[PDB]
C-alpha cells in the first residue's frame, strides 16, 4: 500500500529530475511538488511510509498511477523527440492539454507516439540500408516536425509521414523497387524543394542521391544517359529536380 | 376437387415421412442419455453419503 | 449446454403426439390417396 | 493455540473450546503475514476454524494461533455511502477499514425486523417488460434468473447501471417519501466484471448514494458468503437507522453456491445431492432474512440477487432453492440475446402471484395484471402456435394462433428491446403494452374484465 | 527431514513433517520425483506424488525446499521449451537421451550454462527503488529486449551498488538492496511461487481491440486485450491451429503457450511449427519462436506439471505483463487439468461434486481467470501491460453439462461456438451468432470502426442473417423448399458462402495466412452488398439460377482470397474487393431488365 | 505373511511395510497353483494388493505369501515373432519362452521414446476412405469405433488384413524404409474370434510377423490390464532397438476399461460419472502415450485400437476419451454395412486434428489433403442431400440436391466399395475421387484452388 505510493512518489521525482533538469517547467513541476519535496531530501522507505501512512503525504495510488503515466507519457514524448529541440510552453500546453482529457491512452496521441516508438524503435537496430535511410529521414523529419508542431494539431504531413512510415515498415526486404517508388513519390508530394535540408545532415541526403544514382546507374545502357544521370550524383542534397531529371534519363 | 385432392397428396406424403423421420431420434436420445446421465448422478449421491 | 432435468417428462408427450400423429397422417394420406384413386379413374371415365 | 493439521481451506487446531461459535482468530504464520479466520463448528477439545485470505502458508509446529475474543462483524456508518470499502482487511479497495460508529452483527444478533411488515408502495428500476409483467413493490424479493450461455454480467451491469437514476423519478411518481441508498455486494465474481460495473457507477454518476463491496474469487468461500450478511447487515442498519429506501443487489448466487459446495470438507457436516450440502436453504434464507419492511414504517429494503443456472434447468438447487424464498421468477431468453436484444426475457413460467396486493394507488392503475395475463397467455399461445406450426407447417395454425404468433415476435421486439440507462414511467410502460396488446379482437380473450377491458383497449 | 510411513496408491504418507507448509515443493524418497503437500494430519503430513514411480520403498527420506512450488522469472525462457515443475527439457533430451520425462530426474530451474547482456537502465546509486521497476534490459530478441530486469514482488530499498553493463550468468549477482540494513543481494534471475497471485498497480477496462489474425474470429465477435474466452467442442475442432495461428499471426509482445496434457504429436508440431514459420509482426531469426514460450504437457506425463501449468503460464504471464510488453496467453486444455484435479481428488478421498470433479473447480478456474486481464503494469515506471487468456473447454463424457464447460463458459464473458456437422465439411472451428457472443464487441466495434472500419453494420445484418439462416434451414428441411421464397434461399446460399469463407480454414493449395478487419471487411461488405443486391434484384424481377449464374467467379475469388498474403496494393481496402462490387452492380443490373 | 482376507479381485493381506510400491509378490495356495500380483498399498501391519490370475479360492490362514524384491518389469525381447503365448507376464498356456535380453518398465514413461517433433509420411491400409479421408502417416494413433450390431471384429481384422499386406506396396513404393512388426494383444475375447484372426492373419500373411496376446475371459481384469504394457514395451522395445514400424492392435477397449471401472467400488476410492474410477484418462492415456516417432528417426509405433460400443451412445466416457485422447477417430456406421458396403465405414463423423502433420508431402501428391477435404465436404453435402431425400425427395429437391445425391451416390457405392483382402494407394484413390469429384459444377466447387481444379477438370 504505502509502498507503491512511495515507490511511485520516488519514481516520479527520479523522472521529473530526469525530465526537466533546468527548472523550466513550473506548471508541471508545480504539481509535483508535494512528490518533490520527499525526493529533494535523504530520506528512507519508513520515513516515507510513515508520513504517508499518517496523512501528510499523498496516499492514491490510482491517481498516482495515472498522474505518473502522465509524467512518463510527456517524458516519453519529450526524450523521443530527440535531437530536436521542443519548447518549453509547447511541453507545458501538450502536458497540460494531455492531462485535461478523460483518457490519456485512448486518443490518437499515444499512438502517434507509439508509432515514432516502434519507427524509432525499428531502425535503432539495424543495419544501414535504402528503406532505413529514407526512413530515418522520414522520421528525423516527423520528429523535426513533431517537435516544432507539437502532437496536438493533426497535420497531415505528420499523418503521411507516419503512414508512409508503417507502410515502408510493413514491407519485406524483396521490396525495394516499391520503397524506391514510395520514396520518389513521398518526396516529390512535398511542396518544399528538399524535403530533408535544414533537418538532417547533409550526408544523409548525400547517401540517399548516392544510393538513387547508384540505381537508377545500372539501368542506362548509353553514355550519353549514364553521363546525364552521372552529373547529377555530384549534389549534397535530395531535391524534386533530381528525380524528376533522373525519371527523364531513365 | 381431382387437383385439390392431388394437390394435398403431395403434402400429405411429405409430412408423414418427414414427421416419421424427424420425431422419434431426438428425443429418444436426448431422454436416454438424460435418464443415463440422471442415473448416475442421483447414485453418486448416495454412493458417497454411504461411503 | 442443455437441461437435464425434467426432459424425459417433456419429451414424452411430443414422441406420444408425434407417434400419434405419424399413424394419423399415414391414415389420413391412405384415404386421401384411395380418394385421389377413384377420383382419377372418374376423372378420366 | 497450536494447529494440529490443515486440510484444504479448514484448519484443526488442538485448545480447549474457551472460544464461542462464530469466534474470530488470528492465525500467525512464518511467513510474516497474519490472517484472520471464523470458527464455522466448534467440538470438544478442538476447533476447526477456515482461513478467510488465502490458505498457503500453514505449518503445524512452527506457526501458532491466537483468539481475537471479538465476533465477527463489520462497522456500518452513515459515511460509508460515496467512497470504496471492503470487509476483508485488504489495501486494494480504497482502504481496508470503514471507521464505522456502529458494531453490528452479520447475522442480526442485535436486531432483524423483517418478515412481519408487507409492501405498501411500489418499485421501478426502469424498465416496463420487468415491472408490468411482473409487480415489483418495496419489500419484496424478485429475483433475476439468468442462465449458462448468456450475459449475465451485462445484465447485471445493466441493473447496476439503472441504480441512481429511478431515484428521481420515484420522487416525482410518489413511490419513494425518503432517501434514496444503493448498496452492492460482490463475491465470487471476476474483477473484470466487477471493473465495468464499478466503472458504469462512477460514469452515470451514481457512485456517491451508492456503497461497493469488493469480494475476490481467490479468497474463501466463507468470506465471500459472509460478505453478503454484512452488506445486507449495513443495508438494513442504513435503512432502519435513517429511515430511507435501500436497494441492494446480489451477485452472483453460483458462487455462493460453488463456496457453500467447496465448504465442509473436514466438518461433520456432509453434502447432499449434486454436491451442494442439504443445509443451502438456510444460508440462502439467511442473506433474505434482512430483506423487506423494516417495523414502524422507517423506511424499506428491496434486494434484487442475481442467479446463473449453470445446468440451465429450473430444477437445481439454487434456483429451485431460492424460488420458494422469494416471489416467482423472471427467466432470461438464451435465444433473444442472440438476436441483439437487451434485456431478453420470458413470460411464459414467469408469474407473480402477490402482484396484485403488491401494487399501490397513485403510482399504477389497477389493470396492469390483466393486461399481462393477457400477454403472457398470447406469448404462450404464440410459443405453441409456433412450435405446432414449425413440424407440419402452415396447417395447425389458426387465425387466434397467427395473431399470437406476430404479437410474440412484434412484442418480443419492441418491449424487450430497450437501452441500458434508458427510463420509463408506469403509465409509458402500461400505454406501450395496451397499444401493443391491441394485436387480437376482444371477441378472442378471456384473461380481463369486459369494463376494464372495453374502456381500455 | 521426514520419514515415509506408508504408501497406498499415488499418494505417500510422511511423518515426523513440522515444518512443512501447504502446497510446499519437497522430493519424496530417493528418486527425487516432484510431490506437493496436500493435506496433513498431526505429526504425519500427506505428500501426494504426481510422477511415475515404481521403486519408491517404505522408509525413504523426504527433502523439503523450504517453500512452495513455482517457477523462475528472467531472460531466457524465450527459445527454449520447459515443463510445468519449472524443468528443462532440452537438459533432459540430450543428457538423459530420452526426449519425454524420465521415471526419476533432477535438474535446475532454467539453464545455467548460458551468459546474457545485462545492461543498466534508468536508474543510479542513491535513487530508490521497488518491485517491479525497471532496472535494467537483457538482450534476447533482435528487434527489441522481451526479458525485462525487473525486481522481485513485495521488496523496496535504496541502490546502494549497481553494476554495470556487460555479459554475466544468472547465478551472479549485479545488484544489492540496502533497507534497514544488509537485507540481501539481487541477481538476475527472480523466484516466485506459482500458489501466490503477482501484484499489479491498477486495473483497467478492457477495450482495446485484439489482432488475433483470424478473419471468422474477428469477424464474428473479436476478442480484446484482457478478457477471458472459451471454446467448447469434441475433438477435432482445431484448437492447435487456432493456437499456432492465433501465435503467429498475433500482433502482441509475447506469447504464452501452455499445453495441459496433449498426445505428444502436436506439441511437436507446434514447436516444430512455430520457428519454421515467419511472424507477420516486422521480425525475422526466429521471430515466432523467440517470442513464443512453449510448455511441453503430455497425457502420460505428472499432474503436478499438468495441474500448475496453468499456475506457471499465469504466472509468466502476469510477469511478463508486469515487464511492461503485452503477452497472450492461448492454453488448450483445462479438461485435461480438471481431469487431473478430479484425479487427485478421487485419489485422496475426498467428497466430489459431480462426475468425479471437485467442488474447487470453481475457485481454482476463478483464481486462473482472476489472474489475468488488462491493467497497469506494476511498479515505479507504471507500464501498460495486457493479459488475454484463452482457455477451451472439452467434456468429460460426451456431453456439455459438465461443470467444467459450464462453469468456464458461466464465468467467462466471451464464448466461442464450434458445430460438430460444420466440423465434418472442414470449416472447424464455425459459429456466428448460435453458439458465441462477445461483451466487448460493441465497444471494440466501437473503438476500431471509428477511423478505418464499418465493421458494426454488416456485422450486424450478417449475424442477422445467420440467425435467420438456422430457421430456413429447419423451415426448408421440415416443411420443405416450396413453401420457402427466394429470399431464404439467397439468404441460406449468402450465409453457406459467408460460413464457408469464413469458418473455414483449411485450404486446397497451402495453408491460410494474416488477415485483418480490413481484409475481412471487404469480404463482409462483398457479401452484404450481394446479399443487398440479390434480395432487391429479385423484387424487380430475376431468376434465382440467373443471379447464382450470375455471380459466377466472385465465389471462387472470395474462396482464394484467404490463402494470398496481405498487402496486395493497401493495407485497408484490397484491389480484387473492388471487382466484386462493379460486377455485383452489373449483374444486378443486367438480372433487372 | 499372510491374507487377512479377500473380497473379490484384491486380496488384503496383513504385513510389515517393508517392501516399496509396486514390487512383485506371489502368493502360495494350497491347491498347487502359483498366483502373481502387484502390491498396489503399502501400510503398517496391513497392505492391499491385486492379483492378476485368479479371483477367488484363495484362503486367509491355509495361504501363505513370499516378496521377490524385483520391481514390476516386463522382459522384452527382439525374439517375440513367431511364438505363442498370453499376456499376464510369462507363459499361461506352456508356450514360448518370454524371456528377453532387455528390462523396460511399464509405469509409462521408461526412457521417453516419445517425438518431439511432427511426422511426415504417408501410412498405407488398404481402405481408400480410411487412408485419404482420415490422413494417418507412421506414428498416428486411429482408434476404430464399432458397435453391437456390426462386425467389428471382422472388420478389425480386414483391416489389419488389408492393412498387412498395403504395407510391402507402399515400402516397394517408397513409402518407407526399415521392416514391419506387429502386435495382437487379445483381452477379454474368446477362443473362436481369435481363431478366425489367427486364420486370417495366418491365410493374409505368416505367423512370425506379429506377436501372440491371448486374454481368457476367465481371468481377472488385472491380467488382461497388464498385457498393455507388456505389449507397448515390446513393441517400444522392438520399435527402438531394430528400427522398425510397430503396429499394435489393442481389442478391446471395452474390457480394459471394464476392469479399471470394473474395479472401483470395491476399494476405498470415490468414482466418476457412469460408475468408472477417475484415474481412467491417466490409465489410457499411458497406453497412448507411448504413440509417435522412436528415437534414431527411423522408428515408429502405431495403435490401431478396436473400441466397441457397450450402450450405442455418444454419452460414454470410453469413446468421447478414447476419441479425443487418439489423434484420429474411425467410426463405423450400421446403416452402411446393412446396404451392402463393406467395409462400412462412415466419413462424416470422422475428423482429426492432425490431417496435416498426417498428410504426406515427399513420397505422395500434395492435392490428397485439398481433395481429401473437398471429397469430404462434398460427402456431407451429399449426406445431407441424402436426408432431403428422405424427408422430401421430389418434393423441394434442387439440382444441386440432385447433382450432390448423385454424387454421393456413386462416391458412396464407389469408394467404400471393396473386398477383404485387395489393397489400393493414394494415386489411384486421388484419380478414383477427382472422377466422382469431376461430376460436379465449377460453381459449386469454389472451395478448391482454380489451379488444382483447373489441372484435373
Amino acid at each position: 500500500y504505502h509502498s507503491q505510493v512511495v515507490g511511485k512518489i520516488g519514481y516520479i521525482a527520479r523522472c521529473m529530475q530526469t525530465i526537466d533538469p533546468e527548472n523550466n517547467l513550473k506548471k508541471i513541476r508545480e504539481d509535483y511538488q508535494d512528490v518533490l519535496i520527499w525526493a529533494e531530501k535523504n530520506y528512507r522507505f519508513e520515513e516515507i511510509l510513515e508520513a504517508s501512512k499518517s496523512g501528510k503525504c499523498p496516499n492514491d495510488l490510482d491517481a498516482l498511477s495515472r498522474r505518473s503515466l502522465i509524467l512518463l507519457e510527456l517524458l516519453r514524448l519529450v526524450s523521443s523527440i530527440s535531437p530536436f529541440k521542443m519548447k518549453l510552453d509547447l511541453i507545458e500546453s501538450q502536458y497540460e492539454k494531455m492531462k485535461q482529457h478523460v483518457n490519456l491512452w485512448k486518443s490518437d496521441y499515444h499512438v502517434k507516439l507509439n508509432q515514432l516508438n516502434q519507427l524509432t524503435d525499428y531502425l535503432k537496430n539495424a543495419a544501414p540500408t535504402p528503406k532505413n535511410n529514407f526512413l530515418r529521414a522520414m522520421t528525423s523529419v516527423l520528429q523535426m516536425q513533431i517537435a516544432q508542431y507539437g502532437i496536438t494539431e493533426d497535420n497531415e504531413g505528420i499523418n503521411q509521414l507516419f503512414k508512409l512510415g508503417l507502410h515502408l515498415l510493413a514491407m519485406a526486404n524483396e521490396k525495394i523497387d516499391e520503397q524506391y517508388h514510395l520514396f520518389k513519390g513521398y518526396v516529390k508530394d512535398q511542396p518544399e524543394e528538399s524535403p530533408f535540408e535544414g533537418i538532417l545532415p547533409a550526408e544523409d541526403q548525400k547517401i540517399l542521391v548516392k544510393t538513387m544514382i547508384d540505381y537508377a546507374m545500372p539501368k542506362l545502357s548509353s553514355k550519353v544517359l549514364q553521363d546525364k544521370l552521372s552529373a547529377l550524383s555530384s549534389s549534397d542534397v535530395l531535391t524534386k529536380t533530381l528525380l524528376d531529371s533522373i525519371d527523364r534519363i531513365v | 376437387a381431382f387437383i385439390i385432392l392431388d394437390e394435398v397428396i403431395k403434402v400429405t406424403n411429405r409430412r408423414v415421412n418427414a414427421i416419421e423421420h424427424v420425431i422419434i431420434p431426438r428425443t429418444e436420445n436426448t431422454i436416454a442419455y438424460i435418464n443415463s446421465e440422471l442415473d448416475e448422478l442421483d447414485r453418486e449421491e448416495f454412493y458417497r453419503l454411504k461411503k | 449446454v442443455f437441461p437435464t432435468r425434467m426432459t424425459l417428462g417433456l419429451m414424452k408427450t411430443k414422441l406420444k403426439g408425434a407417434n400419434q400423429g405419424y399413424s394419423l397422417l399415414k391414415r389420413k394420406s391412405e384415404a386421401l390417396t384411395k380418394r385421389f384413386r377413384d377420383i382419377t379413374k372418374r376423372i378420366d371415365d | 493455540n497450536t494447529v494440529s493439521g490443515v486440510n484444504g481451506p479448514l484448519v484443526i487446531l488442538e485448545k480447549v473450546k474457551f472460544p464461542r461459535y462464530n469466534e474470530i482468530v488470528n492465525l500467525t504464520l512464518p511467513d510474516g503475514t497474519v490472517r484472520q479466520g471464523q470458527v464455522l463448528e466448534i467440538r470438544g477439545d478442538r476447533a476447526i476454524v477456515q482461513v478467510f485470505e488465502g490458505t498457503s502458508g500453514i505449518d503445524v509446529k512452527k506457526t501458532t494461533v491466537e483468539f481475537t475474543g471479538e465476533s465477527l462483524r463489520i462497522p456500518v456508518s452513515e459515511d460509508m455511502l460515496g467512497r470504496i470499502f471492503d470487509g476483508s482487511g485488504r489495501p486494494i479497495d480504497n482502504g481496508p477499514k470503514v471507521f464505522a460508529e456502529d458494531y453490528l452483527d452479520i447475522n442480526g444478533s442485535p436486531i432483524n425486523p423483517y418478515a412481519r411488515i408487507y409492501p405498501e408502495e411500489m418499485i421501478s428500476t426502469g424498465v416496463s417488460a420487468i415491472d408490468t409483467m411482473n409487480s415489483i413493490a418495496r419489500g419484496q424479493k424478485i429475483p433475476i434468473f439468468s442462465a449458462s450461455g448468456l450475459p449475465h454480467n451485462e445484465i447485471a451491469a445493466q441493473i447496476c447501471r439503472q441504480a441512481g437514476l429511478v431515484r428521481p423519478t420515484k420522487d416525482v411518481h410518489d413511490g419513494h417519501e425518503e432517501n434514496f441508498s444503493i448498496v452492492f455486494a460482490a463475491m465470487g465474481v471476476n474483477l473484470e466484471t466487477a471493473r465495468f460495473f464499478k466503472q458504469d457507477f462512477e460514469e452515470n454518476g451514481s457512485l456517491e448514494r451508492t456503497s461497493l463491496f469488493l469480494n475476490l474469487a481467490n479468497d474463501p468461500t466463507i468470506e465471500r458468503i459472509i460478505t453478503p450478511r454484512l452488506a445486507l447487515t449495513t443495508a438494513e442498519y442504513l435503512a432502519y437507522q435513517t429511515e430511507r429506501h435501500v436497494l441492494t443487489i446480489l451477485t452472483d448466487m453460483s458462487s455462493y453456491a460453488d463456496a457453500l459446495r467447496e465448504v465442509s470438507a473436514a466438518r461433520e457436516e456432509v453434502p447432499g445431492r449434486r454436491g451442494y450440502p442439504g443445509y443451502m436453504y438456510t444460508d440462502l434464507s439467511t442473506i433474505y432474512e434482512r430483506a423487506g419492511r423494516v417495523e414502524g414504517r422507517n423506511g424499506s429494503i428491496t434486494q434484487i440477487p442475481i442467479l446463473t443456472m449453470p445446468n440451465d434447468d429450473i430444477t437445481h438447487p439454487i434456483p429451485d432453492l431460492t424460488g420458494y424464498i422469494t416471489e416467482g421468477q423472471i427467466f432470461v431468453d438464451r435465444q433473444l440475446h442472440n438476436k441483439g436484444i437487451y434485456p431478453p426475457i420470458n413470460v411464459l413460467p414467469s408469474l407473480s402471484r402477490l402482484m396484485k396486493s403488491a401494487i399501490g394507488e397513485g403510482m399504477t392503475r389497477k389493470d396492469h395484471g390483466d393486461v399481462s395475463n393477457q400477454l403472457y397467455a398470447k406469448y404462450a399461445i404464440g410459443k405453441d402456435a409456433a412450435a405446432m406450426k414449425a413440424v407440419v407447417g402452415e396447417e395447425a395454425l389458426s387465425i387466434e394462433d397467427k395473431l399470437s404468433l406476430e404479437f410474440l415476435e412484434k412484442f418480443e421486439k419492441t418491449f424487450i428491446t430497450q437501452g441500458a440507462y434508458e427510463d420509463r414511467t408506469v403509465f409509458e410502460s402500461l400505454d406501450q403494452a395496451w397499444s401493443l396488446l391491441r394485436i387480437y379482437p376482444k371477441e378472442m380473450l378471456n384473461r380481463i374484465s369486459p369494463k376494464i377491458l372495453d374502456e381500455f383497449y | 527431514y521426514g520419514a515415509i510411513y506408508s504408501v497406498s496408491g499415488p499418494v505417500v504418507i510422511a511423518e515426523n513433517m513440522i515444518g512443512c507448509a501447504m502446497y510446499e515443493l519437497v522430493k519424496v524418497g530417493h528418486d527425487n520425483l516432484v510431490g506437493e503437500v496436500i493435506r496433513i494430519d498431526g505429526d504425519k503430513a500427506t505428500i501426494q506424488v504426481y510422477e511415475e514411480t515404481a521403486g519408491l520403498t517404505v522408509g525413504d527420506p523426504v527433502l523439503r525446499t523450504g517453500k512452495p512450488l513455482s517457477v523462475e522469472l528472467g531472460p531466457g525462457l524465450m527459445e527454449t521449451i520447459y515443463d510445468g515443475i519449472q524443468r528443462p527439457l532440452k537438459a533432459i533430451k540430450e543428457e538423459s537421451q530420452s526426449i519425454y520425462i524420465p521415471r526419476g530426474i533432477d535438474t535446475p530451474a532454467l539453464d545455467r550454462t548460458i551468459k546474457w547482456q545485462f545492461t543498466p537502465g534508468k536508474f543510479q546509486v542513491g535513487d530508490h527503488i521497488s518491485g517491479g521497476d525497471i532496472y535494467g534490459s537483457v538482450f534476447e530478441n533482435s528487434l527489441i529486449s522481451s526479458h525485462k530486469i525487473l525486481l522481485p514482488p513485495r521488496s523496496r530499498g535504496t541502490i546502494t551498488w549497481i553494476a554495470p553493463a556487460g555479459e554475466y550468468t544468472l547465478d551472479e549477482k549485479i545488484l544489492e538492496v540496502e533497507f534497514d540494513g544488509k537485507k540481501s543481494d539481487f541477481t538476475l534471475y527472480h523466484t516466485w511461487p506459482v500458489r501466490v497471485p503477482r501484484p499489479v498497480t491498477e486495473k483497467l477496462s478492457a477495450d482495446y481491440p485484439l489482432l488475433t489474425g483470424q478473419r471468422v474470429l474477428d469477424a464474428l465477435f473479436p476478442c480484446v486485450q484482457g478478457g477471458t474466452t472459451c471454446i467448447p467442442g469434441a475433438f477435432g475442432c482445431g484448437k492447435t491451429v487456432i493456437s499456432q495461428s492465433l501465435s503467429k499471426y498475433s500482433n502482441s509482445d509475447a506469447i504464452i503457450y501452455v499445453g495441459c496434457g496433449e498426445r505428444g504429436n502436436e506439441m511437436a508440431e507446434v514447436l516444430m511449427e512455430f520457428p519454421e514459420l515467419y511472424t507477420e509482426m516486422s521480425g525475422t531469426k526466429e521471430p515466432i519462436m523467440k517470442r513464443t514460450t512453449l510448455v511441453a504437457n503430455t497425457s502420460n506425463m505428472p499432474v503436478a506439471a499438468r495441474e500448475a501449468s496453468i499456475y506457471t503460464g499465469i504466472t509468466l504471464a502476469e510477469y511478463f505483463r508486469d515487464q511492461g510488453k503485452n503477452v497472450s496467453m492461448i492454453a488448450d486444455s483445462s479438461s485435461r487439468w480438471a481431469e487431473a484435479l478430479r484425479e487427485i481428488s478421487g485419489r485422496l478421498g475426498e467428497m466430489p461434486a459431480d462426475q468425479g470433479f471437485p467442488a474447487y473447480l470453481g475457485a481454482k478456474l476463478a483464481s486462473f481467470y482472476e489472474r489475468a486481464g488488462k491493467a497497469v503494469a506494476l511498479g515505479s515506471p507504471d507500464r501498460t501491460g495486457s493479459v488475454s487468456i484463452v482457455a477451451a473447454v472439452s467434456p468429460a463424457g460426451g456431453d456439455f453439462s459438465d461443470p467444467v464447460t459450464t462453469a468456464t463458459l458461466g464465468i467467462t464473458q466471451v464464448f466461442w461456438g464450434l458445430d460438430k456437422k460444420l466440423a465434418q465439411r472442414k470449416h472447424f472451428p464455425s459459429i456466428n451468432t448460435s453458439v458465441s457472443y462477445s461483451k466487448y464487441t460493441n465497444v471494440l466495434n466501437k473503438f476500431y470502426d471509428s477511423n478505418y472500419p464499418e465493421f458494426p453494420v454488416l456485422r450486424d445484418r450478417m449475424k442477422e442473417i445467420l440467425s435467420n439462416a438456422e430457421e430456413l434451414e429447419q423451415v426448408v428441411q421440415l416443411v420443405g423448399k416450396s413453401a420457402l421464397s427466394d429470399s431464404d434461399k439467397i439468404t441460406l446460399d449468402v450465409a453457406t458462402l459467408i460460413k464457408e469463407d469464413f469458418l473455414q480454414q483449411n485450404g486446397y493449395s497451402t495453408y491460410d495466412a494474416f488477415c485483418p478487419i480490413w481484409k475481412t471487411f471487404d469480404m463482409m461488405r462483398a457479401f452484404i452488398s450481394y446479399h443487398d443486391e440479390a434480395q432487391k434484384a429479385v423484387a424487380n424481377g430475376a431468376n434465382w439460377s440467373k443471379l447464382a449464374d450470375s455471380t459466377g467467379d466472385v465465389k471462387h475469388a472470395v474462396s482464394s482470397s484467404k490463402f494470398f498474403e496481405p498487402s496486395r496494393g493497401e493495407k485497408e481496402v484490397h484491389g480484387e474487393f473492388e471487382k466484386l462490387l462493379s460486377t455485383m452492380q452489373e449483374r444486378f443490373a443486367e438480372s433487372t431488365d
